């Protein structure tokens, strides 16, 4: 109980002041999870937005965004997926014109990844946003290679309606969450406008979840 | 068996703790992006380490006390000097030689640093060169935790193998093959004899082994224990096994009989880390509730 | 993945030199370790308040 | 490494005031605790002022109350201390001090050059004799004799010992009775009981010459020994 | 007439309070445990609990002490304290529901700004500033002389009636405009949102019209009876006893319905929000678990014993 103890108290309080300021600074940033597969258009989404994982940071209007691109982890997903539990939204990117490619079509196995990530217990209530890719060539090519059970016309609008609905119909236990499907033309001006309205739709729900009324 | 002091003093998602060599200091790692060296007696932090990458899942305090290592899934391992002449904490050198995620880093010595990473292998790293003197390979799955011997010469690691493999640090050789797990090994601890070790995992059983025996000695299983084990630690004198569980509470088994010796039901959130002091004086529990509490 | 099993199975045959002890004598290492450090175990022999620094 | 340079230590009119400040660079002064230590031109170090890292706790000495003021600046990363009503006792060779405080920290480890200012109860510690003739290679002992015991209730005393080289910046040898400082040879080692304390100088050579000092940290008053010359 | 109406009224006051009190106690306990997690509405419900039931639960104590027929055994200090407690409780309840609705509006439309300002330190600073503002507003009530009666002092002097009208204007009419403004802004900011569905919109609209209309039809006609007796007493300072008797009966029955609304504010809060259903259900479960009324294991042991 002397100069040493008093000085230690002042340093242990100054550290907590700087800690509290840094936490309040960090809390404003919006956390986004990207789960882009191969040829999902990671380059396209990072351009339209403009060894380990890449963390991109971008600002839209008066709200910042920190998206953590988990790419080439090459590891079991379950050991680190709970690290992103507090992330507000999950971004999904899927190509549409690769239904003629079997390495077991890539579309079918990508559905299973969506099926597993939707029904996980960690993500009970996290808004799911899916974006599309290469839709123009899907119109150009198209059915029988991937989804012969549709048993209908090769019109792109109905075929896109079939694929997006059945991709959304894979939901079984996400009734708390909301699947925000958006038909990404891959040339549209700001498809972050979908994200900003969806994330503010979460935030409107988030406040109404904390006001008591929902 | 009751809480003498509670430290708390964090923000969010405390993942790991390691006891200091003084038996008073401890390091707390969190997913916030700040690393804190705590002090148990005065309950006041002594250092704050900001992190370039917020994603951390392991921490290391050197047995010398001079250095602290923190890593992450960035594949970059960072070792910090606490007692710099300037007084700030500065990363000595980036360490990027793996292809997965650095699941656990420990301190064999100041110069020789052992890191278990998620590239299905573990490698012995030097700060001076940043290259692998020995690389330990043979695990099918991704390694998550390792337990050093008190001699720091023969250590064991566990992966998504349902198996544990010893390693010899000098010539880079696997020493023993321990199998008998049913699920993935969440954490592993070493018996401070240096002759045995026990491990628990998600299969809701803690299993007692001996390195030279390479055989399961006895299994700690209970019917109410359906939740999995994510932390194990011992006593300095045996007759005890500290074990945190998926039931949001730690538990204590005897190392020889494993009765309901100590019920540890304090934390509200999932106990992420659990460590025993090097003199064995206290039990430390950590969890993602931004809480740190120590009992006796 | 036929060549993936090679380095997995070469790990097994370099392990064939397993050192051996007796499991009862292995458990003897457990119990003989107890009384060596039982004088400072504060769980089964908790330290009194003068020697306890956690108050 | 670290830089501590005082600014403008010169002549002051008696009873006046003059700004004195130690310019600093190369360390975390924001997280560091600071001190000022005076040296009368003939004999005697003693503590003057202490400003905390967070600027929350301010403590002065018996002749430092009110008439001296302190202040700091973090973006320029320096320290100020204003002295008013300067007289013969107030004239000293003041040293700018940085001192980090936690468990195992080494406070009072570095100094500046000095402030050459010329015009025109308390714990008592005294080193036993202030002048010892030695030989370069034989072991000697010097004892700082306090007045009250230095042992805290927690069992660990707080007591720091210092070496001033002949006419240049001093150093810290051993801190809290058991721990040697960096850059200091192991031949220097403190000893003593909880109330009496003595140094064990072993195999000295021709750079250990100068005045030697004690200091404590169990009570805020220091008032350590006036010094001990170790002459050849 | 007056005496029998007053005694049957204070009897049903006691009955209403006995039907009311455990709801206030449980909402106090729920707010106290909710304060552990940082929430502006949690500490606001805590101070609503601190201003709730202090006079309400103690009213039947004096009722069963004696049926008061303007008998005054005390030294009037305690009754002035009770009058201060009740009037200040009305003022803080009205302005506190106004400011919680202001926080709801600023959080549903200005969602970026609010989470910075939704620190619980800001909540306690605003609660303290509203409390000291209510203390300054309530200071002239203590400074009023003619302190024979604690309920109202419009009968004898018209200057203190003007003081009462000033307090009426500063504490009733302005927060009425505030609550109407901010609740209708909540309405439009929610009906301009698509992430909510119809059930969200219907639930919020019904709960908000419910709290607005109970505040209106209970406290606002009390404001009406205050202003009408102020006007009538200013006119007829000089059937005066009969008219002030009927105004006294209207005032005490309007006080009864206002106390019903005051004790119903946590009741309407818990019957509006679904998180209340979840927390009250687990509170019921914990009450049974720590009260041991199931006793199923001891029943198993009992049928093991006899055989
Ligand atoms: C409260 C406003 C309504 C006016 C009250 C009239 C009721 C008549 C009661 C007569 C008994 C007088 C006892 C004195 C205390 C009191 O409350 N006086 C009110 C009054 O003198 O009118």
């Amino acid at each position: 109980l002397s100069a040493e103890d008093k000085a230690a108290v002042e340093r242990s309080k100054m550290i907590d002041r700087n800690l509290r300021e840094d936490g309040e600074k960090a809390a404003r940033e919006v956390k986004l999870l990207l789960l882009g597969a191969g040829e999902s258009g990671k380059s396209t989404i990072v351009k339209q937005m403009k060894t380990g994982i890449v963390e991109t940071h971008f600002t839209f209007k008066d709200l910042h965004f920190k998206m953590f691109d988990v790419g080439a982890q090459r590891s079991e997903r379950k050991k680190w997926i709970h690290c992103f539990e507090g992330v507000t939204a999950i971004i999904f990117c899927v190509a549409l014109s690769d239904y003629d490619l079997v390495l077991m079509n890539r579309m079918h196995e990508s559905m299973k990844l969506f099926d597993s990530i939707c029904n996980n217990k960690w993500f009970t209530d996290t808004s799911i946003i899916l974006f599309l890719n290469k839709k123009d060539l899907f119109e150009e090519k198209i059915l029988t290679i991937c989804y012969p059970e549709y048993a209908g016309s090769n019109t792109y609008e109905e075929a896109a309606a079939y694929i997006q609905c059945q991709f959304e119909d894979l939901n079984k236990r996400k009734d708390t969450k909301e699947i925000y499907t958006h038909f990404t033309c891959s040339t549209d001006t700001k498809n972050v406008q979908f994200v900003f309205d969806a994330v503010t739709d979460v935030i409107i729900k988030n406040n109404l979840k904390d006001c008591g009324l929902f | 068996m009751r809480t003498r002091r509670t430290l708390r003093g964090h923000l969010a998602k405390i993942y790991a703790m390691h006891w200091g060599t003084d038996s008073r200091l401890l390091v707390s790692a969190s997913q916030d992006g700040k690393l804190i060296i705590w002090d148990s007696y005065t309950t006041n932090k002594v250092h704050a380490i900001p992190l370039r990458s917020s994603w951390v899942m392991t921490c290391a305090y050197a047995p010398s006390g001079n250095y602290v290592a923190c890593g992450g899934l960035d594949n970059i391992c960072s070792i910090y000097n606490l007692k710099t002449r300037e007084g700030n904490v500065r990363v000595s050198r980036e360490l990027a030689g793996h292809t997965g995620y650095l699941s656990c880093c420990r301190f064999l010595d100041d110069n020789q640093i052992v890191t278990s990473s998620g590239d299905t292998t573990c490698a012995l790293w030097d700060i001076e060169t940043g290259q692998q003197t020995t690389t330990f390979t043979g695990h099918t799955g991704d390694v998550m935790s390792l337990s050093l011997a008190p001699d720091t010469r023969l250590f064991v690691s566990g992966a998504c193998d349902a198996s544990a493999k010893l390693w010899d640090v000098r010539e880079g050789m696997c020493r023993q093959t321990f199998t008998g797990h049913e699920s993935d090994i969440n954490a592993i601890c070493f018996f401070p004899n240096g002759n045995a070790f026990a491990t628990g995992s998600d299969d809701a059983t803690c299993r007692l082994f001996d390195l030279r025996a390479d055989q399961e000695l006895m299994t700690y299983s209970h019917d109410n224990i359906i939740c999995g084990i994510t932390s194990v630690s011992f006593s300095k004198s045996g007759r005890l096994l500290l074990a945190g569980y998926d039931d949001f509470n730690c538990n204590v088994w005897d190392a020889l009989k494993a009765d309901r010796a100590g019920v540890l039901a304090g934390h509200d959130n999932r106990v992420s880390c659990l460590g025993v002091t090097d003199d064995g004086m206290a039990v430390a529990t950590g969890s993602w509730d931004s809480f740190l509490k120590i009992w006796n | 993945s036929i060549a993936q099993a090679r380095k997995l199975v070469e790990q097994l045959k370099m392990e064939a030199n397993i050192d051996r002890i007796k499991v009862s004598k292995a458990a003897a290492d457990l119990m003989a370790y107890c009384e060596a450090h039982a004088k400072e175990d504060p769980l089964l022999t908790p330290v009194p308040a003068s020697e306890n620094p956690f108050r | 490494d670290v830089q501590l340079v005082e600014s403008g230590g010169g002549l002051v009119q008696p009873g006046g005031s003059r700004k004195l400040s130690c310019s600093a660079s190369g360390f975390a002064f924001s997280s560091f605790g600071m001190h000022w230590v005076r040296q009368a031109p003939e004999k005697g170090l003693e503590w003057v002022a202490y400003i905390s890292s967070g600027s929350g706790t301010i403590y002065y000495a018996d002749t430092v109350k009110g008439r001296f003021t302190i202040s700091r600046d973090d973006p320029k990363n320096t320290l100020f201390l204003q002295m008013t009503s300067l007289r013969s006792e107030d004239t000293a060779m003041y040293y700018c001090v940085r001192s980090i405080y936690y468990y195992g920290s080494s406070p009072f480890d570095f100094w500046g050059q000095g402030t050459t200012l010329t015009v025109s109860s308390d714990i008592v510690m005294t080193q036993a004799t202030s002048s010892v003739p030695v030989t370069p290679g034989e072991s000697v002992s010097i004892s700082c004799r306090s007045s009250k015991s230095l042992l805290h209730s927690n069992g660990n005393t707080y007591l720091y010992w210092f070496l001033q080289r002949p006419g240049q910046s001093p150093q810290l040898l051993i801190y809290r009775m058991s721990n040697l400082a960096s850059g200091v040879p192991d031949r220097f080692s403190g000893s003593g009981s909880g109330t009496a304390f003595t140094l064990t100088i072993s195999r000295l050579e021709a750079e250990d010459v100068g005045v030697y000092y004690c200091m404590q940290h169990l009570e805020y008053p220091l008032t350590f020994g006036a010094g001990t010359k170790l002459e050849l | 007439s007056f005496e029998e109406s007053r005694i049957v009224l204070v009897v049903v006051y006691s009955a209403v309070c006995t039907l009311g009190v455990p709801a206030n106690c449980l909402t106090a306990w729920l707010a106290l445990l909710q304060v552990l997690q940082g929430n502006v509405l949690a500490v606001y419900l805590l101070c609503l609990a601190l201003c709730e039931l202090l006079y309400t639960g103690t009213l039947p104590l004096w009722v069963i002490y004696i049926r008061n027929q303007h008998r005054w055994t005390l030294g009037l200090l305690a009754c002035k304290v009770t009058a201060y407690i009740f009037f200040c409780n009305i003022y803080v309840s009205i302005l506190f529901l106004c400011c919680i609705s202001c926080d709801r509006f600023v959080a549903v439309v200005y969602a970026l700004e609010s989470r910075g300002r939704r620190r619980r330190r800001t909540a306690i600073l605003i609660s303290a500033c509203i409390f000291i503002l209510v203390g300054i507003v309530h200071y002239p009530v203590f400074q009023t002389e003619d302190k024979e009666t604690c309920f109202d002092m419009l009968q004898m002097d018209s200057r203190i009636a003007g003081y009462y009208y000033a307090r009426f204007t500063v504490g009733f009419a302005i927060p009425l405009s505030i609550i109407a403004f901010t609740n209708h802004r909540i309405f439009r900011s929610i009906k301009q949102s698509m992430g909510l569905s119809a059930a969200q919109k219907a639930k919020v609209k019904h709960s908000a019209i419910a709290v607005v209309v109970i505040f209106l039809v209970c406290f606002a006609p009390y404001h009406l009876v205050l202003l009408v007796k102020a006007a009538a007493f200013s006119y007829y300072r000089g059937a005066m006893c009969g008219l002030e008797e009927r105004l006294y009966t209207a005032s005490v029955v309007f006080l009864c319905l206002s106390t019903v609304n005051g004790v119903a504010d946590p009741i309407i809060y818990v019957l509006a929000t679904d998180h209340s259903r979840q927390e009250v259900s687990r509170i019921h479960k914990g009450w049974k678990e720590w009260s041991m009324k199931t006793d199923v294991t001891r029943l198993t042991h009992s049928r093991d014993t006899e055989e």
